[PDB]
């Protein structure tokens, strides 16, 4: 969400990110091809 | 005011295979977790479908709640909500 808090020490390269729907939306742009 | 209980959250819709370590790692990208309680049923030995984690920083809670709520982990959509949780030791 664009905050300036630095990640904790238990963090391992795990990216859980919201806004997955937009990514789907961005590629579902197609009219003939895969949605 | 930093010393509020607004650093505490409620996590619901836990997967039976999710333990404190999973939560801690994930929750660590949103900030610094200080304590986590995985509610696990003594009978089954598995997660009760809910857990708790508190951050060192209140902003971290909103970062986690808004991003994790509705997010699918383990094939299930996590539910995060702000709550004042007080642990029992």
């Amino acid at each position: 969400n664009r905050f300036a808090i630095m990640p904790g020490s238990r963090w391992d390269g795990v990216h859980r990110s919201n806004g997955f729907e937009e990514k789907w939306f961005a590629k579902q742009n197609e009219i003939n091809e895969k949605k | 005011n930093e010393y509020k209980d607004n650093a505490y959250i409620y996590i619901g819709n836990l997967n039976r295979e999710l333990t404190e370590g999973d939560i801690l790692t994930v929750f660590s990208e949103y900030g610094v977790p200080v304590d986590v309680i995985l509610s696990r049923d003594e009978n089954t030995g598995e997660s009760q479908g809910f857990a708790y984690l508190k951050y060192e920083d209140q902003r971290s809670t909103i970062l986690a709640v808004d991003n994790l709520n509705g997010f699918k982990i383990g094939g299930r959509a996590l539910k995060i909500d702000h709550t004042f949780y007080r642990p029992k030791r």
